[PDB]
């Protein structure tokens, strides 16, 4: 890898050399900096490429399995972990006391809040009856 | 953008260009000169 990605890099380094050379005798207008920067940035993901690219490849053809068995090995017991964290906090807070609060606040509203609901319903049919009543009149005022 | 380098289509590689060659310094406010003049006349013999 190292010989195959030093030759081309050789090739693209004489590649852009004969374009930065066919850029210069060319009259431009302020993108010759700009063609500079786009050349060093694709180099530099050129380098940046080739350095990934051989670790992955030394690394996928199962020659660095010690490493990757560890880091498994690692992250089983960090789950683990969090697992057992999870199960502690579920058996902290439990769920049985909250169903004889809401049974108690069930029963208290049954008892009380209907007379509530049935009393809120009279007045408001009285205060709908007598602006009925009122604006019957104020029609009836109106039409004489 | 109409200073580019117009020739006929021969060979791929300019090792020299023609700006490079004309040696001119060309910015966004120099008028390229243009003329093209094309003469054609069918002459005919006046004695029918």
């Amino acid at each position: 890898l190292s010989q195959v990605y030093s030759k081309v890099h050789n090739g693209s380094e004489i590649l852009f050399s004969y374009f930065q050379d066919l850029v210069i005798t060319l009259p431009f207008e302020l993108r010759k900096h700009k063609l500079i920067d786009v050349i060093s940035m694709y180099r530099e993901l050129l380098k940046d490429l080739s350095k990934e690219a051989q670790e992955v490849f030394k690394a996928i053809q199962s020659l660095k399995t010690t490493e990757v068995l560890r880091n498994l090995q690692d992250l089983l017991q960090f789950i683990f972990q969090l697992i057992e964290d999870n199960i502690k906090q579920l058996k902290e807070m439990k769920f049985t006391y909250l169903i004889n609060y809401i049974q108690d606040e069930i029963n208290t509203i049954f008892s009380d809040y209907i007379p509530y609901v049935f009393k809120l319903l009279k007045e408001n049919l009285c205060l709908n009856l007598h602006k009925f009543n009122e604006f019957i009149q104020n029609e009836l005022q109106e039409a004489s | 953008l109409l200073d580019s380098p117009i020739k006929v289509p021969l060979l791929l590689s300019e090792p020299i260009n023609i700006i490079d060659a004309l040696e001119m310094r060309d910015a966004v406010e120099k008028p390229q000169e243009f003329t093209i003049v094309a003469f054609v006349k069918y002459d005919k013999n006046q004695d029918v």
